[PDB]
């Protein structure tokens, strides 16, 4: 119920804008940026899950990352054979997406 | 494997380890912990990877050469004289194995008529309430109430088990806590030197693997063996552990599991295996400010988590008076340890009619009369009702 | 001679198989009918491959094929096996297409020594032995009958039937006459089912001082698969050396290996009962009073675990809006207050419940990592307590002391109903539809009435508006409640030595109601009343704004409807009424109402009265009425006169002024209700007073 | 099939562009809508036979070579044994010793003469998969099982690990000769590993 | 910042630095705003649903 303005604002999010390289070299960024801060119980949660399963793409999380997966990348070596490994993260994982 | 003891050390090393083999009727005895005494032979086994240079050897005497085409090089010259590396250690086979100091039914009939003649004479005096205090610690002076404890704890309770799967403790635990000199660790020699199956232990030098128990693969079969650790060997026992505080936590969990479950649970080297630690603990704690706050609570004043403080049984505290009299009546048995080295000692009973008594006295398992039911619950709520706010804080909470 | 040298020639074994199948065609039990007539027809009825023989009769009937068992058991179990063979033949003739062998089991036997007792004088015996399982390899297909293509031409060589000692290695080609090598014919080659078994002695039955030890045992064809790890199991087998390997010969003593091999393991009107309980008109105290019967007090706690186990049910309008039905209960509780025994009952009554601790070292851990296991050696993926609870109970312990990890877990988990692992280079999304229930204690050691819920526990606002339902337990000395709950711990101390509601139900009754009301109850709510729950909720807002603490939300009204849909599911009503309702509405107002502090928690009871009084007792109320005015005259007396008195009496006249500001004008029902006489009260009409 | 499905692809495809005249070989996958079975319901009755099984893909190793058709060369004479083929899966394959070659009056080759000539071969795609049983049918307190997958040809890097799948193949076993046991276990007696 | 929003004390309810902030394109603040007729058609229109 309510939150027409609010409903608009997530279908541009989900449309999304449109990324400009530059002759420079120099890029802008074309993806969209949206906070929500209100009290408990004001259905926050649930236009995130419904973003998630809406977007072709989406990944939902916490903050400090997930259960068994974290919010950004690492990197590390093996030791008994030599190869750089790369863990996916929560924002590596998602490319295009929400 | 078997061990080299404390008294036959000399200056600076290591005690000697040997190897022991039982075979047929004598391989029953022998279990692991055993302060024992062996009689058999020491015999001589060859082994394999002791030469890392070349030592003595064997041969044939034939005085062979080779012939063009089969001629005695290395490995087939080695192969044809039948050359044997001479390696060997020392290994001793046992064909007697006794203690060094030696089913209630079963108890009474090893001792002779002497032994259960002592034990009755022991049994009908209410002075062994008494004596017995004053037998295990004779030069500690005061803190009757920390002997009546260690007592109280070392004889234990009954255990039981319900009828939904649920078991209830039968053992007792029991925390000293106290200000410097107070005679703290004494308690804990003592305990150590009396009981027969006890382990002492400090609380940094001792590791997770030390107690608990390790798993290693056997030497012949495919099977597997374990090792045992300090819970493990005082089992149905007393363990001693000195500056509980310097525990690491997380060996603290490990002890709060075996108080709580009794029970290790082992899943390492492919082998999972649940063993019995039904062990009682004593244990001996250092204030925070390495002196008692007369004017904090008990939580306050340690350093140790709430479960493991809630499973403690008893608890005591010992504070040090300035200046009174028992300055004086202290010093007079000290000096009176040091003037008399012997002498100064009168125990009502030895130490090994104590043990046989304990031994004993272990196995009954009283009931619960029924007067006692009321008078138990009338004695907790008088207890319960002395929390009241009509007095002064205490320590505890009932 | 040896017993197994009489047994391998020709004339005794064709003289015992006689022997045996007459064994067989003429054993009847002690009222006369034929027991192999009916076992084998059972037997037939379902097409099985194995037979049961005991011992006992074997020996009654024929004393020498007794005798000669134990020493000699795998030839006189192959004659055994062709003798019920041919008989079962003869009476089917078509299992020569279904079945072509039957082995036959020994069922009882004097009972053998334990592991420790198993020594060289046991060596190819029959004995029997008890112990517990600990770990398991599945099934494997082993060989029998094998056919080998020759590699030099392609001829097949006949069977060759597979020994248990040794490998099969064929002579030469019949046709090329060649040495080998040989393989084998996978296609046409028959197999057989293998597993291995260890078993350790039972932790209870070792003596102190030693250590228990363990075996390995072998199982094939129909025992394969019978048996859980964790379990209790007596085995009847064979203790064998003849296995090639046995022998230590690389280094060390000449010392053998031994090995078990065991053929014989020992560990519609229920609809109708559930719906005549249903037509009982007061099945739902019934089931509220069967809950924990091991604990006292706190009826409240088992009235909201009635409906967390019941349930409620899921809603999502297309695939867009998800609603849950799961009710997550918390627990917060004063040091012995027994907040584990309820998991711990709880865990025994649910069909599939996990428990777990947040202290450390627990059996299963609460997050999903992947791993080699210790025991197995194998590469396993190995998910939280969460995932393994799918549609049941997840139970956690200590819920203070967890880790970062666990919190966050929890909190995916319990808001997402999913869990995402990205852990060397897997990556899933796992289902987490399970029920949380938690037990924790407060931060400082005791409750603080003073404070709020939030304020006194260690967790935080997010993770507590998840649990519907939240519960205090709060210690507070009552005389006659510790006196009763003494005589209750005393009692049970007792009887365990080794020498409101009507009637609960019985515990298997109760599962069985469970699963019927889950699988096929599903209340509608196609009759509401919208406008009662409007103006309640509106009125619930207005005066928590007028407090100025703690509003409520939309949220409750969700967990209330949910309650309402597990009462509906308690009773099997197929509809909603308003009995469910109101019921749903006191609990919500009561848990509500519980977080608060002391003077909105006291405005708010007094204000809300009409809702929270919905079925309960008048008794109950005058009863908490006595109990504050007593514990109001004990503590000026412990106050002033500094220590109590022997007598407590209190007027009527104030008892009767409050029940009249809460509406109540007779007591007389109440004088002899059976609370009076339970918490001890008399009333003396001489003085017009009440003695305790 | 394969050779049927080969012969009518030459069939249809016979004006095919100048130089490309080899005919290459086809494989043949396989699809049905039947229902699913437990994977604990592999027993010793479905062994060559086909069999459909769900699961969970947990390790998968990389991509290597298997050879299809071989051919060997001999160290005296240097002829040569050409185009011979290879057994699909996990099956090995053991050299002739004699070399069968008519000499009368030339002496003859020496004992295992024979050198396998590795670039005059036949290669195909091989991975080898872990699978593991569904969470949703895992039984109460019971470890789950494994199972170890062959992929072949084009049915490599279909499938990465963590996807659910549903797979159709043959139950078999390794086939590397009749090997004596290892380790310092030797209990089990003509056990030979399985898989699909 | 406090649980709950606290309209009088305007700025110093976001614990956020300007920093972060700026990253944002719409920043949206909600409010459990009372309207005792609201409070009607909400809940009738979840038990609709
Ligand atoms: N109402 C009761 N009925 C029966 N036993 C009780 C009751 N209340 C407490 N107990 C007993 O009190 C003891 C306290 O142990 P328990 O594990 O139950 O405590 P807990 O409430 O979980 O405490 P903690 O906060 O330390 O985890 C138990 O042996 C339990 O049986
Ligand atoms: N306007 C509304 N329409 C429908 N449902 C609502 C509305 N407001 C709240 N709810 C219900 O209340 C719950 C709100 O919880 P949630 O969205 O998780 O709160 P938050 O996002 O603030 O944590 C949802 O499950 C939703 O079904
Ligand atoms: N009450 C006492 N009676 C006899 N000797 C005492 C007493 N108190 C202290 N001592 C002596 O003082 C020393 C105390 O040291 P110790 O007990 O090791 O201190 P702590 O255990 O606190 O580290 C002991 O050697 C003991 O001989
Ligand atoms: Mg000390
Ligand atoms: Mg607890
Ligand atoms: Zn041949
Ligand atoms: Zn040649």
């Amino acid at each position: 119920f309510g939150g027409t303005d609010m409903k608009k604002a997530i279908a541009c999010l989900l449309f999304g804008g449109s990324r400009k390289r530059l002759p420079d070299g120099l890029t802008r960024r074309g993806d969209i940026n949206l906070l929500m801060l209100g009290d408990p119980g004001t259905a926050k949660s649930q236009l995130l899950k419904f973003v998630e399963k809406c977007s072709p793409i989406g990944v939902y999380t916490s903050g400090k990352g997930s259960s068994a997966a974290g919010l950004t990348a690492s990197v590390m070596r093996d030791p008994s054979s030599r190869n750089f490994i790369m863990e996916g993260g929560a924002m590596v994982l998602a490319d295009g997406g929400v | 494997r078997i061990q080299e003891t404390q008294a036959e050390l000399p200056r600076g090393s290591i005690p000697r380890s040997l190897e022991v083999i039982l075979r047929a009727e004598a391989v029953e005895s022998a279990q692991a912990g055993d302060k024992c005494d062996f009689t058999g032979t020491l015999i001589v086994v060859p082994d394999v990877s002791k030469l890392s240079t070349p030592g003595a050897r064997a041969e044939t005497n034939s005085r062979v050469s080779g012939v063009d085409g089969y001629e005695t090089e290395g490995i087939r010259g080695l192969r044809a004289l039948g050359v044997r590396d001479l390696s060997y250690r020392l290994v001793f086979l046992a064909c007697c194995v006794a203690p060094t100091n030696p089913t209630a039914e079963s108890i009474k009939n090893q001792m002779t008529v002497k032994e259960w003649e002592k034990v009755f004479e022991m049994s009908q005096d209410k002075n062994l309430y008494h004596n017995l205090c004053t037998s295990l610690f004779p030069t500690i002076h005061g803190n009757d109430e920390v002997k009546r404890g260690v007592l109280l704890m070392l004889f234990g309770g009954v255990p039981k088990t319900t009828g939904e799967g649920t078991s209830l403790r039968g053992d007792i635990n029991v925390c000293i806590v106290g200000d410097p000199s107070t005679a703290k660790s004494q308690f804990l020699k003592h305990v150590e030197e009396f009981s027969p199956r006890a382990v002492y232990t400090s609380g940094k030098a001792s590791s997770a693997a030390g107690l608990t128990a390790a798993v290693v693969r056997d030497e012949e079969s495919h099977e597997f063996v374990i090792e045992a650790g300090a819970l493990m060997l005082a089992d149905n026992g007393v363990c001693c552990i000195d500056e509980f505080d310097k525990m690491d936590v997380r060996d603290q969990v490990a002890i709060h599991e075996a108080m709580e479950q009794q029970t290790i649970s082992i899943t390492k080297a492919g082998v999972k295996a649940t063993l019995n630690a039904r062990t009682s603990i004593l244990a001996a704690a250092n204030p925070i400010s390495g002196h008692y706050d007369r004017s904090k609570s008990l939580k306050q004043n340690i350093n140790l988590s709430a479960p493991i403080m809630s499973r403690f049984d008893l608890f005591f505290i010992l504070v040090d008076e300035c200046n009174e009299v028992t300055d004086y009546a202290i010093a007079r048995r000290i000096v009176d340890l040091h003037s008399r080295i012997e002498e100064s000692i009168d125990r009502v009973y030895s130490l090994d009619d104590i043990r046989r008594y304990l031994l004993f006295a272990r196995q009954f398992k009283p009931k619960i009369s029924k007067e006692s039911e009321d008078f138990i619950v009338e004695q907790y709520k008088h207890l319960r009702q002395r929390d009241g706010s009509g007095v002064t804080k205490s320590s505890w909470r009932i | 001679h040896s017993v197994r040298e009489w047994v391998s020639m020709a004339g005794p074994r064709l003289e015992i198989h006689h022997r045996f199948k007459n064994f067989l065609r003429t054993h009847v039990d002690s009222h006369g009918h034929n027991v192999f007539k009916e076992r084998i027809s059972d037997m037939c009825k379902e097409n099985r491959e194995s037979l049961v023989v005991n011992y006992e009769d074997l020996a009654a009937r024929e004393h020498v094929l007794a005798y000669f068992l134990p020493e000699a058991p795998a030839e006189l179990l192959q004659i055994f096996d062709e003798a019920a063979l041919e008989v079962v033949l003869a009476m089917y003739p078509k299992y020569d297409r279904i079945t072509n062998h039957i082995h036959v089991r020994i069922s009882h036997l004097p009972l053998v020594e334990e592991l420790r007792s198993l020594r060289q004088l046991h060596l190819n015996q029959l004995i029997r032995t008890s112990g517990v399982v600990t770990s398991c390899t599945g099934v494997l297909p082993q060989l029998s009958m094998v056919k080998y293509n020759c590699n030099k031409c392609n001829f097949v060589l006949g069977p060759f039937c597979q020994s248990q000692n040794q490998e099969v290695k064929p002579g030469s080609c019949p046709e090329c006459q060649s040495a080998g090598p040989f393989e084998v014919n996978m296609e046409e080659t028959i197999y057989q089912n293998y597993q291995r078994i260890r078993i350790q002695e039972s932790p209870g039955k070792v003596a102190a001082g030693r250590l228990p030890r363990s075996k390995d045992a072998i199982l094939l064809a129909d025992l394969v698969d019978s048996c859980k790890p964790g379990d209790e199991i007596e085995l009847t087998g064979i203790y064998h050396n003849n296995y090639d390997g046995s022998l230590n010969t690389a280094n060390g003593f000449p010392v053998f290996a031994t090995v078990i091999l065991a053929n014989h393991v020992a560990k519609d009107e229920d609809v109708k009962m559930i719906t005549s309980l249903s037509k009982d008109q007061q099945i739902g105290e019934k089931i509220f009073a069967s809950i924990a019967p091991s604990i006292y007090g706190h009826e409240d706690i088992k009235r909201g675990l009635a409906l967390a186990l019941f349930g409620g049910e899921p809603k999502n309008p297309g695939g867009k809006h998800k609603v849950r039905g799961d009710i997550n209960v918390l627990l917060c509780g004063d040091p012995g207050t027994a907040k584990s025994q309820f998991l711990k009952y709880i865990e025994k009554v649910s069909s599939r419940a996990i428990f777990t601790t947040g202290q450390g070292a627990s059996a299963v851990g609460l997050t999903a990592y992947v791993q080699r296991h210790p025991v197995s050696r194998e590469w396993t993926l190995e998910a939280g307590a969460l995932v393994l609870a799918d549609r049941g109970v997840c139970l956690i312990d200590e819920f203070d002391k967890m880790n970062d990890q666990d919190r966050t877990s929890i909190h995916e988990a319990m808001e997402q109903q999913s869990i995402s692992i990205s852990k060397a280079g897997i990556v899933t999304s796992l289902q987490a539809r399970c029920t949380v229930i938690a037990a924790a204690n407060p931060i400082g050691g005791r409750y603080d009435p003073s404070l709020t819920f939030s304020e006194n526990v260690d967790l935080t606002e997010p993770i507590i508006s998840r649990f519907d339902i939240l519960c205090v337990v709060r210690d507070t000395v009552d005389p006659v409640q510790d006196e009763m709950l003494a005589r209750f711990v005393v009692g049970s101390h007792v009887r365990h030595h080794p020498s409101y509601g009507v009637e609960p139900l019985p515990q298997e009754v109760l599962k069985k109601y469970i699963i019927y009301a889950k699988e096929r109850v599903h209340p509608k709510l196609n009759q509401m009343d919208q406008d009662k729950v409007a103006k309640m909720y509106s009125d619930l807002r207005k005066e928590s704004m007028a407090t100025g603490s703690i509003p409520i939300t939309v949220r409750h009204i969700e967990s209330m409807i949910r309650m309402a849909e597990a009462h509906a599911r308690i009773h099997l009503r197929d509809y909603v009424i308003e009995d469910d309702v109101n019921m749903a509405i006191r609990v919500m107002l009561e848990s509500f109402i519980d977080t608060q502090k002391f003077s909105v928690m006291r405005s708010m009871r007094k204000t809300f009265a009409r809702y929270l009084s919905f079925r309960r007792d008048n008794n109950e109320l005058l009863l908490f009425i006595l109990k504050q005015l007593v514990a109001e005259q004990v503590t000026y007396q412990r106050n002033r006169f500094g220590a109590q008195q022997d007598t407590i009496e209190v007027p009527e006249k104030d008892l009767v002024d409050k029940a009249r500001q809460i509406n109540i004008h007779n007591l007389s029902a109440f004088y002899d209700s059976e609370l009076f006489r339970m918490n001890k009260f008399s009333h003396d009409l001489k003085r017009k007073m009440i003695l305790q | 099939l394969e050779e049927a499905a080969k012969e009518v692809a030459d069939e249809v495809t016979r004006p095919r562009p100048s130089g490309e005249e080899v005919l290459q070989d086809i494989q043949v996958m396989l699809k049905s809508d039947a229902s699913p079975s437990s994977i604990r319901s592999l027993k010793s009755d479905m062994m060559s036979h086909l069999v459909k099984i769900p699961g969970i893909i947990i390790a998968a190793s990389a991509v290597r070579a298997k050879a299809t058709r071989i051919s060997i060369q001999c160290r005296s004479c240097r002829n040569t044994l050409t185009n011979i083929a290879m057994r699909p899966g996990l099956e090995g394959y053991a050299l002739p010793r004699k070399c069968n070659t008519d000499q009368a009056g030339r002496p003859k080759c020496p004992l295992d003469p024979y050198f396998i000539m590795p670039d005059k071969c036949k290669c195909v795609d091989f991975q080898t998969l872990k699978l593991q049983e569904l969470p949703d049918a895992v039984p109460h307190g019971e470890m789950p099982r494994h199972m170890q997958l062959y992929c072949d040809r084009y049915l490599c890097d279909k499938v990465v690990p963590g996807n659910r799948v549903t797979i159709m193949g043959i139950y078999s076993i390794k086939k590397f000769g009749l090997t004596t046991s290892r380790g310092r276990d030797r209990v089990g007696v003509g056990i030979r590993s399985s898989y699909i | 910042v406090f649980g709950r929003w606290d309209e009088t004390k305007g700025e110093d309810n976001i614990d956020f630095m300007p920093t972060i902030l700026s990253r944002f394109d719409m920043i949206f603040i909600v409010k459990d705003e009372h309207n005792e007729e609201r409070d009607v058609m909400l809940a009738k229109h979840v038990i609709t649903l």
